């Protein structure tokens, strides 16, 4: 449902 | 919210969404007070009942937004927490008494025309606007009906309700450390926040220096928007000498 | 902050929102 945020914060 | 409307660009610049990294999702509203610290609701991060208890690593944080499904590229930031403090007498067994929470950001997010922060409430401000039939304003991404969800984030002003009345429209034990807002069956106007709309800020503007403060969270409600029933708010001003002492000594 | 509460959009620029006078009427 949601876009796709930066990988960044999810390292 | 039930019966809102969309918000206008910048209109809740102190708006928090608590967003989950696996899967990604919405798991609550939150507020922004400084440039590093978060106020939500305890059950947002905590309620055992749920098997809900999150860490730090499982959650960001995401500030400025307006579309709740979109990342507004330029527009938002996205923040880490280093810390979440529930408070101490938060009572998740019964009634939710209690009910607050705050997070610290691992550095601190930069105010823009979109991104700034509320103020909490003094004791005077507190006590001249905490009054029966005095409106507040309530925000969040939360479900729309009680039984979908909205693209931009939604706005419902709603008068604070008489002690007496909230407690005489539920069988729950109400607390000193609660408000209720919400219209009466005969007022005819509706509104209500709902479930995705925990953690999300309750907001006067003062009449004296012309500044908005926070004086609930949303915290609970039986239903959405249900005729004879009203939201239950946690109640700032009682809990800031514990929101004080935890940013003294973790600031 | 000391500069907390004041919308960048609305307070610092004295641009009022769509719905903001319904609180002030109810501020009796
Ligand atoms: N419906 C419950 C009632 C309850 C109250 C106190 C203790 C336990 C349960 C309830 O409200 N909850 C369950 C835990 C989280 C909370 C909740 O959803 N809050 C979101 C705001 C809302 C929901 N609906 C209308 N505003
Ligand atoms: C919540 O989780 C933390 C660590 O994951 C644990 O120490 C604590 O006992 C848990 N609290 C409850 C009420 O389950
Ligand atoms: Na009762
Ligand atoms: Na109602």
């Amino acid at each position: 449902d949601f876009e796709e945020i930066p990988e960044e914060y999810l390292q | 919210i039930v019966e809102g409307s969309d918000a206008e660009i910048g209109m809740s610049p102190w708006q928090v969404m608590l967003f989950r990294k696996s899967p990604q999702e919405l798991l609550c509203g939150a507020s922004l007070i400084s440039d590093r610290w978060v106020l939500t609701a305890a059950h947002c991060l905590l309620y055992p009942p749920w098997d809900k208890n999150f860490t730090e690593n499982d959650l960001l944080v995401r500030i400025g937004k307006h579309s709740r499904t979109r990342y507004e590229r330029n527009i938002e930031k996205i923040s880490m927490l280093e810390k979440i403090y529930i408070h101490p007498r938060y009572n998740w067994r019964e009634n939710l008494d209690r009910d607050i929470a705050l997070m610290k950001l691992k550095k601190p997010v930069a105010f823009s025309d979109y991104i700034h922060p509320v103020c909490l409430p003094d004791r005077e401000t507190a006590a001249s606007l905490l009054q029966a039939g005095y409106k507040g304003r309530v925000t969040g991404w939360g479900n729309l009906k009680e039984t979908g969800q909205p693209s931009v984030l939604q706005v419902v002003n709603l008068p604070i309700v008489e002690r007496p009345v909230c407690k005489d429209s539920t069988r729950i034990r109400i607390t000193d450390n609660m408000f209720c807002a919400g219209y009466k069956p005969d007022e005819g106007k509706r509104g209500d926040a709902c479930e995705g709309d925990s953690g999300g800020p309750f907001v006067m503007k003062s009449p004296f220096n012309n500044r908005w403060y926070q004086m609930g969270i949303v915290s609970w409600g039986e239903g959405c928007d249900r005729d004879g029933k009203y939201g239950f708010y946690t109640h700032v001003f009682r809990l800031k000498k514990w929101i004080q002492k935890v940013i003294d000594q973790f600031g | 902050e000391a500069d907390c509460g004041l919308r960048p959009l609305f307070e610092k620029k004295s641009l009022e929102d769509k719905t903001e006078r319904e609180l002030l009427e109810s501020y009796i």
